[PDB]
């Protein structure tokens, strides 16, 4: 043994159940809320179904330029 | 008798907290429609 | 981009009225087109006569034309050869065959209303990938 | 609880099964629960599949394999295989379930509730797997319950209905056999048929008459070897051949069944007669085969001389020769000339493929279901998008003949692999050698050295 | 003793510098006929007509192959799953043109093969050993028997068989991409697992009990003499390995059993290697591995392209171009 | 003795359950970063601006076709730092641009050093000698020739692979469509290596395993093993004849056979770096120029080197269009090679 307390005791504790009975939802419901509310999208900055593509557009919008490939996302993200 | 906090306690949650938050997440995007 | 009503709305016949259909009924129309269709027009094109293809100018030029609802539905009920001159519900799936295509037994006329749509909306998505084949997958 | 450990047993809880060699009231628990849920699968399965089960849309549309089994039966079935009255497939679900009940009841009060051991109780039930003339009576009672099994078929097929038969004249029906095959150089002459293409072994059999016969012939075999083994004990030529003992024994039934596995494979994957096209999909030879046919209609019917069309490689577009000389058809399905079909056999002639036939007689029939094989083809992905790999989302299918060719396979591949595991482990416990060499006694070390 | 009872004797002999014993009386003619048959073949056997379009490929060295492009080529597909042995071609030039060595030698092949495995079960037995290291060579036997007997059957053709080559290796492997997705098939994934884990794991193994070899030699002189054969003290540091790799890791990932050690040696590859061999065998049944074709569509429905998509358009290539005048109608259908 | 230094070292020394060392400050953030940038991506990032691609959970992937994907061509190699010139800054458009790709093989390249200087850190504190940290130099030649040297020499990241399991199989097929990477040398010794390392695996494993020794009652034969035991637990003797005489030879001697059990799949991933390194600059064994000038002037002449060349030529015009979108190619069906009929 190493020193830690063993995994055995602390996962079959009441006061670990007591504790994780709680944290354990909150951030399963956090990550829920993290994409039903759309801040995923926003945040790492993926299409919605409804924005791949402008209405008529069928050609994908391919960042061609290296420094100014910010400024082109920007654009392409205009022309939506 | 026992610490509560080890490096072992840090290594446990730096994995296990981000897992279930992005578990929910990937649960709730089964639900998405286009 | 969205399946906006101007996307459903499709020529219901040959003098150029239109119609619009509902999400409901495009969703129908490639339920149905599963069920009924797609073994063997699956993306449009006819896997038993290649020549043959469901791209919309393709059944404009056929006899009589098929690029609207009502001369899908009624190839749907009793299909032809591409000029109109031989029946051939015997070995194409139709109402007038439904005996012999069973499959076709529970087709209501709305049925092949959502299933004609189907054929009509889906190259005003899909393109030239519609009819296109493997070159286009 | 005794022998419920591995310091007791001398078994693992991974190899627990094997606490139970020398307790055969709990093993004999062990294997009716077993056969319960044998039964529970038949029966739910059933039901599952008649609950989603759509009459006008092709079984094999349906992911059914089942309800094809009590097709093939006659029941429930019309001309051309279409379903006539769903009733009989409630029928066998639900008595099977019921029975599952049964089963399991007996199957867990044997197993943690009556006697361990059953040889105190009972002679006649209990057994020493090392006494031969107790287990060869064992082999006798289950050979005639087999035997009465086959003879099940026999009498369903003569007596009761018929049997789904695709070959029935003027178009697949349910059929009475009034005639089965008695011949013993017909039905044995199966069995010394070669496996290899054209010929199929077993797999070939084409008619309902034979197979028919051949039940009469496997239920009265049965019966009389079973007789035999309750009235007789194992010469010794026999007794000096075999290891006697539970782990044995069951080793060679998994090489049995290891073997059978494998012909069922090849059965439904090449047989289009007791699995019927109409319930279980076409072949692939039979799909490939209709492929053929339906572009030569098609291109006929636009003007094509079909005879003597020169394709690319300088061979028939559409009719070639087989290395016999039979005319067939072309492109690649010239691997195919040996399939066999009730929609293609009216065109064939002595030499192989009528040519005049083939300009004048084929039927729109015909025509329909070359162009449903070819279309339903044995092709397909794991999640059930049906075709070639390349093919794009839309179509919902995997050929029944695909999913019982592979499982079967996986199956029996497996149990060759328990074969060797359980014959080479009962060789080694018989002989005292199964658990390591004796350090004091290492047998190599008593043998001259190789050089 | 009679002559049998010699015989016998001699058969199943310990003493046998190379064990014979009874599987090795069908083993060994077996092995010997599909070795001369083949490396005759490979030297010097003409062109075959393997897709049965009187299309001679070329397999040999004489007839303008090295040793990456040559082979022994599958018979043909005229044959199908035709028995076609040397009494069957009116002769030997019929024979050779529709590719009959290749037919002898994986027949032989498999059978003394078969025999092989039966033998490694039989010797143990002879010798007191446990028996199953036969189960263990099941893995790549079963692979043999699904690319040279099982697919071939699935697909109506030893045409389709894996060619005996390197080249015609390749061959075999893209066309099977492009019919089956195979690398989409959770079976070859496990095979996959069992190779590059095997690898790993070997490498692992290897390195470990090197690491904690006890010194038994000088700094001039290699370690592996500070082992000498049939010596009864075990020649590492088990309990220094582990304190090693629980290190690394964590105690409780890390083996102390060495016994268990090496049933996870055994196994891992093993079972990876059984799931390869099943993938081929089951995709002989054309269940092929996953389509996610056009899976992903956007809101007016449109296809938004995934690496499957890019995977789809490399099979295609594949496909269209394979055999490229053996296809007269539109779909692929074994 | 006994300064800041000498404290800190015995505390990142310490017997615990994760051990960390000095190794470990370059290890666990990096490994942990390269890990978790993988499972973000795969999760909630697009491929939609360098690849025209969907590529995480969100957008409807499965476990197979999600990926971290390499940026756009026009990337060329920038390092793409999220502070850099192309993102400047802004986390959103570091995302959209590629720049979880760099993040993640920067990371997980210092990640497998760090693994590495673990691998020497604690056998120098155990006492063994360092061979398993030498045998993972293997996984290292590997994935820097791959993921670093290879799209170096290319004209941009965007060639190196992807990380997903669709993307890396992608990676594959193109291999052998633009280089023939079967037909190489250097990937068909690494092939030897993988392939003979995994035979080698289990065959010791299944040897051992049936040549034990009895040493328990026990018919499970696990139990009858101790640690500290001075004795071998099989039995090389008759390990030795079975093989012998089944094989024609077999190892005598157990210090050789472990050694060789590292030797075989690390020679064999080195082999196939080189192999790699190579096609960094597209200098590939692509044909044999005897086989070409022979089948150019003798058109019934074939062999299966010619057959997989024509499938090469399908793969390159049938999946370029898609999978290289920077260059804008319009291949006309009439273009298309194909066989009859498909
Ligand atoms: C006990 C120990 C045995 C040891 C002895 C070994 C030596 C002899 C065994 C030979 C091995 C079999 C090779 C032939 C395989 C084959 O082509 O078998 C296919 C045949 C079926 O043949 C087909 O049978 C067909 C019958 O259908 C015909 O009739 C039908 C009737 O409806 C239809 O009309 C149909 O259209 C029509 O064509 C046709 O004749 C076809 O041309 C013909 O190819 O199956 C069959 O005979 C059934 C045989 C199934 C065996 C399958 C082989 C599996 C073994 C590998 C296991 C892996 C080992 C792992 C090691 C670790
Ligand atoms: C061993 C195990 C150890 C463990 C591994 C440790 C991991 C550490 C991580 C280090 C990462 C290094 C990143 C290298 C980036 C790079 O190189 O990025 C590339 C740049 C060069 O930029 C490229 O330059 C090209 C050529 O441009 C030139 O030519 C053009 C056309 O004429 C124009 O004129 C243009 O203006 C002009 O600059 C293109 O522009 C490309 O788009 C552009 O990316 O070089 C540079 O930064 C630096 C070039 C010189 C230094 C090279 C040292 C390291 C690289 C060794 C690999 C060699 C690869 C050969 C292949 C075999
Ligand atoms: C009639 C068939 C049959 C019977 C009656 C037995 C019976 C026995 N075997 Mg044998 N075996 C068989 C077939 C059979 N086996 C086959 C086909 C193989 C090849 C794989 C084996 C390989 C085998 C080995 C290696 C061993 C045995 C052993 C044993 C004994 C203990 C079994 C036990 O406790 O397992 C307990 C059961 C488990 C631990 C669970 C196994 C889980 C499997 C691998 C997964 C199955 C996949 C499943 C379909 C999917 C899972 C779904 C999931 C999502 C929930 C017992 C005498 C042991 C022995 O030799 O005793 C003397 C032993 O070591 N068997
Ligand atoms: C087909 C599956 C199957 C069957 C029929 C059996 C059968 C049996 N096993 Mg094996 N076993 C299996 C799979 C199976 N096993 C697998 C997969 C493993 C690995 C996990 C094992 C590992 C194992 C070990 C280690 C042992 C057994 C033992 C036993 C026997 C006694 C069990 C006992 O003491 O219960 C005790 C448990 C209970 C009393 C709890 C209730 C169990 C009941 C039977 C559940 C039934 C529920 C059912 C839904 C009710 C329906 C009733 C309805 C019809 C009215 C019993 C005959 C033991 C033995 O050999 O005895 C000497 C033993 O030691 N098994
Ligand atoms: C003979 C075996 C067999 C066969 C051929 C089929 C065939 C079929 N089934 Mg049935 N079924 C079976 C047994 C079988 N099933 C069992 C055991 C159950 C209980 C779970 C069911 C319950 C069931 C349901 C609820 C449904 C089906 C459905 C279907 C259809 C689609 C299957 C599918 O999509 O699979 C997908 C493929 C997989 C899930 C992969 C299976 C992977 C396994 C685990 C690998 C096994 C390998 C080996 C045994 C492991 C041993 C390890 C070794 C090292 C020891 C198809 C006709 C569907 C249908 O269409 O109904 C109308 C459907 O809804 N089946
Ligand atoms: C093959 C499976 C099998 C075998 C060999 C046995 C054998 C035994 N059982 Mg068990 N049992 C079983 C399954 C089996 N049972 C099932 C399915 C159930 C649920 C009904 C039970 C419930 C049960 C109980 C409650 C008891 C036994 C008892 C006994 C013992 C004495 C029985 C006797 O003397 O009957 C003499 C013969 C008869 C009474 C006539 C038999 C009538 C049968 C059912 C007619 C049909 C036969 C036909 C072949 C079955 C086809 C079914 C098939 C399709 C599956 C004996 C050891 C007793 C015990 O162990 O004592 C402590 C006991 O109390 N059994
Ligand atoms: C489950 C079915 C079954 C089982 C397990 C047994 C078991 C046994 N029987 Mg019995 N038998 C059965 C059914 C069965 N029998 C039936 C239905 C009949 C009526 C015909 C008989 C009539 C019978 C007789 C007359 C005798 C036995 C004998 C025996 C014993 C040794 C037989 C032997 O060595 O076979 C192995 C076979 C051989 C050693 C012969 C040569 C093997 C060649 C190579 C086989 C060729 C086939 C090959 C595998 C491939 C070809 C494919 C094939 C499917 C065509 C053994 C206890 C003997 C005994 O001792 O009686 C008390 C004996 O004399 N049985
Ligand atoms: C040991 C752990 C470690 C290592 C080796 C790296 C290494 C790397 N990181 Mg990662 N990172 C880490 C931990 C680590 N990181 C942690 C804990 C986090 C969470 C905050 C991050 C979050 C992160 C992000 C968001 C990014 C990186 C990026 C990078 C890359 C560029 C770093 C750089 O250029 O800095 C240069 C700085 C140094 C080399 C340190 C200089 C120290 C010298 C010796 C002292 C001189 C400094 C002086 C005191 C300051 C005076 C300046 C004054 C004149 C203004 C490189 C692969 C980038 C990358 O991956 O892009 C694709 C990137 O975008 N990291
Ligand atoms: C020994 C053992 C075991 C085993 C067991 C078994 C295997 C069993 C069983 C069992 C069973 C085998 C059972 C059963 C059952 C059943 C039932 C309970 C039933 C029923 C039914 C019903 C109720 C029905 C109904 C209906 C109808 C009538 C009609 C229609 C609809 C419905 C479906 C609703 C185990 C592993 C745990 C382990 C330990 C020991
Ligand atoms: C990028 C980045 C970063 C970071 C991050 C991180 C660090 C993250 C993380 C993360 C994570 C850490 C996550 C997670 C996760 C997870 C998951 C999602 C999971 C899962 C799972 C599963 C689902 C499972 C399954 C399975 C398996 C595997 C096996 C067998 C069976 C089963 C089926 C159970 C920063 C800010 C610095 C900055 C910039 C960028
Ligand atoms: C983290 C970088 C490691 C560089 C090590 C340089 C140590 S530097 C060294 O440290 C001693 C205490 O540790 C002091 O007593 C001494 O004054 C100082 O020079
Ligand atoms: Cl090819
Ligand atoms: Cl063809
Ligand atoms: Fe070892």
């Amino acid at each position: 043994t190493t020193g830690e307390r063993p995994f055995s005791d602390i996962i079959t504790s009441v006061r670990y159940w007591v504790i994780h009975s709680i944290t354990i939802p909150a951030l399963f419901i956090a990550g829920w809320l993290f994409v039903s509310t759309g801040l995923a999208y926003d945040v790492f900055g993926t299409p919605r179904p409804d924005s791949y593509y402008a209405q008529e557009q069928r050609s994908i919008p391919l960042v061609t330029d290296r420094f100014e490939a910010k400024q082109q996302v920007e654009t392409f993200l205009e022309q939506l | 008798s026992y610490p509560i906090f080890t490096v072992r306690w840090v290594a446990v949650h730096t994995l296990a907290v981000p897992t279930i938050f992005f578990l929910g997440a990937i649960a709730a995007m089964q639900f998405i429609q286009r | 981009a969205e399946l906006t009503p101007e996307v459903l709305t499709v020529p219901l016949n040959s003098e150029g009225k239109t119609i619009t259909l509902t999400e409901k009924q495009y969703l129908e129309g490639k339920r149905l087109f599963q069920y009924a269709c797609a073994s063997c027009h699956v993306g449009g094109i006819t896997k038993t006569n290649p020549s043959l293809d469901l791209r919309t100018e393709t059944l404009a030029l056929a006899t009589p034309p098929r690029d609207n609802i009502e001369g899908l539905v009624d190839y749907m009920k009793n299909p032809t050869t591409y000029d109109g001159e031989q029946e051939i519900a015997e070995v194409h799936p139709s109402l007038r065959s439904a005996d012999i295509f069973p499959k076709m037994r529970n087709l209501t006329e709305k049925d092949l209303v959502a299933i004609a749509g189907h054929i009509l909306v889906e190259p005003k998505i899909l393109g030239d990938k519609w009819g296109g084949g493997k070159v286009y997958y | 609880a005794t022998n419920r450990d591995q310091e007791s047993s001398g078994f693992a809880w991974w190899a627990g099964n094997a606490r139970l060699i020398n307790l055969s009231g709990k093993l004999l628990g062990a294997h009716v629960a077993h056969a319960g849920l044998i039964v529970f699968w038949a029966g739910a399965m059933t039901l599952f599949e008649l609950a989603h089960f759509i009459p006008e849309k092709p079984m094999y549309e349906q992911g059914l394999i089942l309800i094809p089994h009590i097709a093939t039966l006659g029941w429930g079935v019309g001309p051309g295989g279409e379903v006539v009255d769903t009733f009989p497939f409630f029928v066998v679900g639900v008595v099977h379930l019921i029975s599952s009940a049964v089963l399991g009841f007996g199957g867990v009060y044997h197993a943690i509730r009556g006697p361990e051991t059953l040889e105190e109780y009972s002679s006649f039930f209990g057994y020493d797997w090392k006494d031969k003339n107790k287990m060869t009576t064992i082999l006798g009672f289950h050979l005639i319950v087999l035997g009465i099994g086959a003879l099940l078929l026999v009498a369903k097929a003569m007596f009761f209905g018929g049997l789904y038969d695709t070959w029935a004249p003027g178009g697949g029906d349910v059929r009475v056999i009034t005639n089965p095959t008695l011949d013993p150089r017909v039905i044995f002459g199966y069995l010394l048929k070669s496996p290899f293409g054209g010929e199929g072994w077993i797999v070939s059999v084409n008619n309902l008459e034979d197979v028919v016969g051949g039940h009469i012939w496997i239920g009265l075999i049965c019966i009389a070897g079973g007789i035999w083994h309750i009235l007789t004990t194992p010469f010794g030529w026999a007794r000096r051949a075999f290891i006697w003992s539970g782990e044995a024994y069951l080793s060679y039934s998994l090489g049995a069944l290891s073997m059978m596995g494998f012909i069922a494979t090849c059965f439904v994957w090449f047989n289009n007669t007791v699995y019927p096209s109409e319930f279980y999909g076409p072949t692939g030879p039979e799909a490939s085969q209709a492929q053929a046919m339906t572009f030569l209609i098609r291109d006929q019917k636009l003007g094509a001389n079909v005879g003597s069309a020169q394709g690319p490689t300088g061979l028939g577009k559409y009719l070639m020769r087989s290395p016999t000389g039979e005319i067939i058809f072309g492109g690649e399905t010239m691997r195919f000339w040996d399939f066999r079909g009730p929609w293609l056999e009216p065109l064939r002639g002595p030499n192989g493929l009528d040519l005049n036939k083939i300009k004048n007689d084929i039927q729109p029939w015909q025509e329909r279901r070359a162009a449903e094989y070819m279309t339903h083809a044995p092709l397909g992905s794991l999640n059930s998008v049906g075709g070639v790999a390349t093919e794009i989302n839309s179509v919902n299918f995997v050929s029944p003949r695909s999913w019982l060719a592979t499982s079967h396979f996986v199956l029996a591949f497996f149990f060759l692999v328990g074969h060797l595991w359980h014959a080479g482990r009962a060789r080694a416990a018989a002989a005292g050698f199964e658990k390591g060499i004796d350090r004091e006694s290492e047998p190599v070390l008593s043998m001259p050295s190789l050089d | 003793a009679n002559l049998w009872e010699r015989f016998c004797n001699w058969v199943t002999s310990t003493d046998n510098r190379l064990y014979v014993g009874w599987f090795g009386v069908i083993m060994i003619p077996t092995l010997l006929a599909a070795t001369i048959c083949f490396v005759i073949a490979f030297i010097a056997a003409p062109p075959v007509d393997i897709d049965g379009i009187r299309e001679p490929v070329s397999g040999s060295l004489l007839y303008g192959n090295n040793i990456i492009t040559g082979a022994v080529v599958p018979s043909s597909n005229a044959i199908g799953l035709h028995f076609y042995p040397i009494w069957e071609a009116a002769s030997l030039d019929e024979w050779l043109y529709n590719g009959g060595p290749y037919q002898l030698i994986i027949f032989h092949f498999l059978l003394g093969a078969s025999c092989y495995m039966g033998r490694q079960w039989e010797l143990s037995y002879r010798l007191g050993m446990r028996p199953w290291i036969c189960v263990a060579y099941s893995a790549p036997l079963a692979s043999a028997f699904a690319v040279f007997l099982i697919y071939p059957i699935g697909q109506g053709s030893f045409s389709d068989g894996m060619p005996l080559g390197i080249s015609g290796t390749f061959n075999f492997m893209i066309v099977f991409q492009a019919e089956h997705n195979i690398l989409m098939h959770p079976f070859h994934q496990l095979g996959v697992a069992g190779v590059f884990g095997g690898a790993l794991f070997c490498a692992m193994h290897g390195s470990l009990v090197t690491s904690s070899l006890i010194r038994e030699t000088t700094e001039t002189e290699s370690a592996n003499y500070g082992y000498k054969f049939g010596q009864e003290e075990e020649t590492y540091n088990i309990v220094a390995a582990h304190g090693y790799f629980g290190r690394l890791i964590f105690q409780y990932a890390s083996f102390n059993n060495s016994r268990s050690l090496h049933f996870f040696l055994a196994a891992w590859p093993v079972v990876g290697v059984w799931f390869a061999a099943l993938g081929i065998s089951t995709m002989a049944f054309n269940l092929n591995g996953f389509n996610f074709n056009h899976s992903v569509i956007d809101a007016k429905g449109n296809v938004i392209n995934t690496w499957a998509d890019i995977i789809n358009r490399a099979n295609l290539g594949m496909e269209v171009m394979h055999e490229r005048n053996a296809h007269n109608f539109p779909l692929d259908l074994a | 003795e006994r300064g800041w230094f000498d404290i800190l070292d015995d505390w990142l020394k310490r017997d615990r359950f994760v051990f960390v060392g000095w190794s470990g400050i370059l290890l666990f953030p990096c490994a942990y970063l390269a890990l978790g940038g993988w499972l973000t991506g795969t999760t909630f990032v697009t491929s939609w601006y360098t690849h025209g691609l969907a590529s995480s959970y969100l957008e409807g992937c499965n476990f197979l076709t999600v990926a971290v994907s390499t940026p756009a061509n026009s990337m060329g190699h920038s390092l793409l730092l999220l502070w850099g010139p192309e993102a400047q800054g802004d986390f959103t458009r570091w995302c959209q641009l590629g720049g979880l790709w760099t993040f993640i093989a920067l990371h997980g390249a210092f990640g497998l050093i760090g693994f590495m200087l673990r691998q020497f850190e604690i056998a120098r504190l155990v006492g063994v000698r360092p061979y398993n940290a030498i045998a993972f130099s293997a996984p290292i030649a590997v994935f820097v020739s791959v993921f670093l040297i290879y799209p170096l020499g290319q004209s941009s990241w965007f060639f190196a692979p992807s990380f997903g399991v669709a993307a890396i199989f992608r990676f594959l097929l193109f291999f052998q469509g633009f280089h023939n990477w079967t037909l190489n040398p250097f990937h068909m010794m690494g092939v030897a290596g993988v392939l003979g390392g995994a035979l080698l695996c289990a065959i010791h494993g299944a040897t051992v395993e049936n040549t034990l020794f009895q040493d328990g009652e026990g018919a499970s034969t696990f139990r009858a093993f101790n640690p500290t035991q001075a004795e071998e637990t099989y039995s090389m003797v008759t390990a030795n004849r079975f093989w012998s005489q089944i094989f024609g030879i077999a190892f005598s001697n157990k210090r050789w056979l472990h050694f060789f059990m590292l030797f075989v799949p690390v020679t064999g991933l080195w082999m196939s770096a080189i192999g790699v390194v190579g096609l960094a600059l597209n200098l590939r064994s692509y044909d044999f120029i005897s086989q070409e000038i022979r089948a150019a002037e003798d058109p019934e002449f074939e062999t299966f080197y010619t057959k997989n060349l024509l499938l090469n030529e399908g793969i390159r015009a049938w999946m370029a269009p898609q999978d290289q979108p920077h260059e804008n190619f319009v291949f006309p069906e009439e273009v298309l090679p194909r066989g009859n009929a498909l």
